[PDB]
């Protein structure tokens, strides 16, 4: 019937690489989620009301939080609605309500509000709500603070009246009434100062001997996460017992990226070859300069969003030359990627 | 010869950037004003949080007895578990302050070395026989204390911690982790 | 109708475990307030009885108090602060707490001048220093003193849709408040309590920090530290000590309510065809890990959830019969403890 | 005199200057208070970054083996490259220091100076012959340990280091290069 | 703007820039529009020679 | 299916930055908005918001 | 031209300073209004909690 | 806070919601208006003893 | 104050409302307001005496 | 100030022609817009003087 979480993760596999822990959930709470639906319609039958798990998504930026979440609208078949948390604000205030991401669920069910009651809201960004201090801010903080507070109604389930916003003003065209008890809400964010609050924690100084410093090459992370962790980030801690599961995302390693480039649907290396294509022109890459790639994508720390940032700046004298001649292969070979201004190996007709 | 980055704020010399992260110094011999400096900064350090662990640094080549168990039972009474690093030397009541850190968090530095030996008195005690039998006892006590100080926290028998420290026994570093004053020897964490 | 407050507590107590000091606080406030209802029907002019709960998150205030909507018959609010503004701006106004009372009245109003409106997190509408960069802050200390007429009780005229306006008395209506107030605890703590330095002196550890100081130590000036204005605190005098759950209390909410946590999991694997077990020493085990979280029974998800990660992952690919989940699986890391046919 | 400059509030000598660009300075003896500043010093700017390499200068005329072991362990155990620059002259423990640092970058000074000697005692260690034995046993001990620290880091044998600092062998920039303590004599940037 | 660079679905008020949260918007998708960003980064030289 | 991949351009004060983007404006076949990440602020709060 | 005269009750708390003010102006039947000046900030915006 | 203890012609808004179109305010004079401030004065003694 | 003290076109926010965009503000000229700007200015005498 | 100063297509955040309640903004080309700016900078002449 439903599908299991090892065809859920085969799915995400397909498109994401790398990232174990985080596809097993996001493969069991979508799968539980599964289970909710099918168990608030029908089944003694053990008389007993399932409450939806919402997930936390941790893991630095560019290592497949987003892309693990639109990779999981493509096969999901219930409704998806992925929100952003650097648009929420309080009530009362200019920017978008916490009731206009769950607009978007029903917007996303084509206006259905029995389907949008069994939805998936992702809230992306959500370490961008978080406050700056563990205690309560001095201001109001209604872009921070007040929307974590603006949005646990939501996530622990309410009878939620979601405004139309075609109107003048609120009660113009009639208030959505949607129960948001079964709406999975898997929040994400890359959550950068974390990591130095869970070496706080832990009793592990990063000062002198036997403490762990942390060098460059290492770019304990984000495994070994607690909700005090959490509300010494800025997050209060009514959000954070109301996100149970921890997907875990991690930093992607250079093994990761290497088939981060070559083996996804929308892969990054097929998209350049697909450049070149528009000139005329076959890109082969060969395989040490794939893992030169992405052993500079490293150093670059920004995810396989630093992939895209390495490929621009080796093939940036390739894409401004190659418009303007005639050739067939332009073959990557690994001494210009790791040393940068070569000219690559050109086959012309 | 020491960088002091003067201010009306707080100073920040290394040692301050060493108490913030929670490490107690003793690098200087144990006599009391020493002793009196360990406890206020192992109390302080409780304060600020009993839960996490104080590091203590010694470098010290010892000292007094009565200093060395004012510095011994404060790191003993403090919430927080004691790291005790030997810098160089651990030498007299200093080696038995390194075995007094909280098991499995004894350290030394690999060419740091550790001296155990008896208790001695600095110079010449004079007085009448009854005097000196009052102060024989006390150094025979005082050597009876620290051997079972040291049996409790080398888990050694404290007759073999006696024929031990009879002479100056100088341990280095994986000696004093075969013995038991350390746990572990530092391995060098440099990146070359 | 009118039950008594023994028996509004053994009601309590077939949902709510643990709480027990605010399960009592709430069942004699709760019965004050009718029993003075119908004294006034058939003085010295009593008090109002309103109940402001505040404890630790994931223990039950909430939880306490829609307990108290599936019992008293009594038109019960289940309204959010969180949406509260003032009048004349955009959002929910303080009027549609009277109009959620209404909605579970059946529109009848004379049932709700008698009923319960419960306001969830009051903590969100306490005063913050204004941002400079807001326009106004709407939603503290204004919507607090919008509150501050219908607490004590009014006439206030409410707009429908949430053409006339209704109106409702609310002398007669209940105001249980509620909130987790993260920074009080600190507060409270930098007026009875001493960081303690040196010997004999107690320091008190973080896993004791994790108790509660909303016992009998909170007071309406802590509250004012917290943003609360004097007054709201003055139409509040019943305050139910929520408290953090215990290892014994926590023990209890995973096995023994209707949807307790291991029968929604159980659930979760039968319709799978494999049956989940738990040894007492792993929901013991499972119970000590929520009080390092500090959120309470929520915790007691991320716990589970956690635990039975990789079954959740195998076991409906596979055919079984049960699994056991051990002490071994929470303490240590997880042993796949299945049983095949 | 040792003058300062006022930065932004901050007062600032010199050596915090240096200290602020990794510089540590080595210009006293090294004794247990200088050792005891250097190891601080050296975990406050590997706790800063420890892949900036840190420098430290070595302007000393040498001292105790434990304060010169304490250096050079931590020299040792830090993330952070040491670069060693020797300044006039590094005698005894301060030119084992000088060989201590990272490889590739050992400097001096054109006109510095570099000693090497085995460890002394300074003045008559008393005693009774069994405490003779065992303090003639742990300056073998530090003999042997100072020929060995010298061997990972010169490059040279072990025995080639004791026939060598049989006698204050004194070495010059150039003659240190070649003798394998220092990589690199430092040649003047002068802009005439 | 880093969900405007990255690409959302972002509804823009027809207003003339202010967002104020009842109105009709402009649901525009920025997963195809380039973001050529600038600065003068004053402080950055240093940073880099570090 | 192809990426953005968005320019981040660095250079010192008066050395052609805006006046590249001026450039770029004058040939580009190509909606093309000249804004101004000062002019922006966090939404909820007052000044321009990003959208 | 006469000018009004304030008073200020001096003491510690719980020994019935607002009762004594609040029965004061029960008896005259004329308006009373408690206040704290807690709910006045040390950090600015002062004269309009005031109003 | 002062100034209302020696009397001014203040203009009070009606509620919070009139901060918003700002042509209407209440006026008072505190000329006549008594005011009995008090404090939690426990540590003057000290200086009633100096 | 030195454009208010000696006279500009100053945009007055009114009672309750501040000086955010997209408020009404009242166009007073401060160049014939007279200001008698005064304080107790205690270290003066000091600096006086210098 | 600085996009001002250089030119660009500002829109004034209140009163876009005498206040409709729709585009309160209007659009403004400060290219050809001349700017004087003034000041004393009183602790300049102890900097040009280095
Ligand atoms: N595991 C992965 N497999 C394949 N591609 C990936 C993976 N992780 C990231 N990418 C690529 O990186 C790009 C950015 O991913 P995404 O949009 O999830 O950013 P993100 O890391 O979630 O950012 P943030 O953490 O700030 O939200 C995507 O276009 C995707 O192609
Ligand atoms: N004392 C308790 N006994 C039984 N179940 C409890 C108890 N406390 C919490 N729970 C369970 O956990 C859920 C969360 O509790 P509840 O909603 O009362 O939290 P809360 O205190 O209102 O949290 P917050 O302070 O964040 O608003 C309840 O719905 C219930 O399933
Ligand atoms: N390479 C160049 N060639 C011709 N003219 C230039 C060049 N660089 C700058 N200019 C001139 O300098 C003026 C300012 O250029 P621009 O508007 O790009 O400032 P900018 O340096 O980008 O300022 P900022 O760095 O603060 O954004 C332009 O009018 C342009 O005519
Ligand atoms: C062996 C351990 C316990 C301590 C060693 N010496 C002692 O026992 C010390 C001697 C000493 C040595 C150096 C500095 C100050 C005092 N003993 C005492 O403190 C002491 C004091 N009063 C009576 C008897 N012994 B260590 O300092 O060499
Ligand atoms: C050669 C290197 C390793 C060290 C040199 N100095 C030493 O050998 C020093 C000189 C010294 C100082 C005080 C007391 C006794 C001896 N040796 C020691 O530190 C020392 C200490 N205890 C026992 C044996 N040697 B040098 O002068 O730095
Ligand atoms: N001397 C007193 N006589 C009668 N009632 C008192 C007395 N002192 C205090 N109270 C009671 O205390 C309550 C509030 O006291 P209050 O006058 O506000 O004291 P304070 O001004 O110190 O807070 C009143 O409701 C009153 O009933
Ligand atoms: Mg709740």
């Amino acid at each position: 019937e439903l599908p299991k979480p090892a065809e859920i993760r085969e799915f995400l596999e397909g498109y994401v690489i790398g990232q174990d822990t985080a596809k097993r959930t996001l493969a069991v709470a979508v799968y539980n989620h599964y289970k909710r639906i099918q168990a608030g319609e029908k089944g003694r039958c053990e008389p007993v009301e399932l409450t939806k798990s919402n997930i936390l998504m941790l893991g630095p930026t560019g290592c497949g939080k987003t892309y693990l979440a639109q990779t999981l609208a493509k096969m999901l078949n219930v409704p998806f609605a992925i929100a952003d948390a650097t648009a929420l604000t309080e009530a009362g205030y200019v920017g978008e309500d916490v009731e206009n991401i769950l607009l978007k669920l029903i917007q996303a069910a084509d206006y259905d509000v029995k389907r949008a009651e069994t939805g998936i809201i992702y809230i992306d960004q959500v370490d961008k709500i978080a406050r700056k201090s563990e205690n309560p801010s001095i201001t109001r903080d209604v872009s921070g603070e007040g929307v974590q507070q603006a949005l646990l109604k939501i996530l622990e389930g309410t009878q939620a009246s979601v405004p139309p916003q075609g109107g003048r003003k609120h009660p113009h065209q009639e208030f959505i009434q949607i129960d948001t008890t079964n709406v999975l809400f898997i929040v994400a964010g890359a959550f950068a100062g974390l990591e130095k609050i869970i070496y706080e924690r832990v009793g592990k100084r990063g000062l002198g001997f036997g403490a762990e410093v942390r060098s460059k090459a290492e770019i304990d992370h984000f495994a070994d996460v607690m909700p005090e962790d959490l509300i010494k980030f800025g997050l209060i801690p009514e959000f954070i017992g109301r996100l149970p599961v921890v997907a875990s995302v991690t930093n992607l390693d250079k093994e990761s990226l290497v088939k981060i480039l070559s083996e996804p649907k929308n892969a990054l290396v097929k998209q350049y070859i697909r450049l070149f294509e528009m000139d005329g022109v076959e890109l082969e890459f060969t395989d040490d300069a794939l893992e030169a790639i992405a052993d500079q994508a490293i150093h670059r720390g920004t995810g396989a969003r630093g992939l895209r940032a390495i490929m621009e700046e080796v093939l940036l004298p390739v894409m401004y030359d190659i418009p303007s001649r005639d050739d067939v292969a332009k073959v990557v070979v690994t001494k210009e990627t790791v040393q940068d201004n070569v000219l690559p190996t050109i086959v012309p007709r | 010869i020491l960088p002091s980055f003067i201010e009306g704020v707080k100073e920040s010399n290394p040692y301050n950037k060493l108490f913030e992260e929670r490490i107690i110094f003793l690098g200087v011999q144990v006599d009391d004003a020493s002793a009196n400096d360990i406890m206020a900064q192992l109390l302080v350090l409780e304060s600020l949080d009993p839960d996490r662990d104080i590091t203590m640094y010694i470098n010290s080549p010892g000292g007094g007895f009565t200093s060395l168990m004012a510095i011994y039972d404060t790191m003993q009474y403090v919430r927080a578990d004691i790291q005790t690093v030997c810098l160089g030397q651990a030498a007299s009541a200093a080696a038995v302050l390194l075995a007094a850190g909280t098991p499995g968090k004894r350290m030394a530095l690999p060419n740091a070395r550790v001296l155990i030996h008896q208790p001695s008195l600095s110079g010449v005690i004079q007085g009448q026989f009854s005097d000196l039998e009052i102060q024989a006892a006390e150094i025979e006590r005082m050597r009876t204390l620290m051997e079972t100080t040291l049996a409790r926290h080398t888990g050694k028998d404290a007759g073999v911690i006696r024929k031990d420290t009879d002479r100056d026994k100088i341990l280095t570093a994986e000696e004093a982790k075969d013995y038991g004053i350390i746990d572990t020897v530092l391995e060098y964490r440099k990146l070359s």
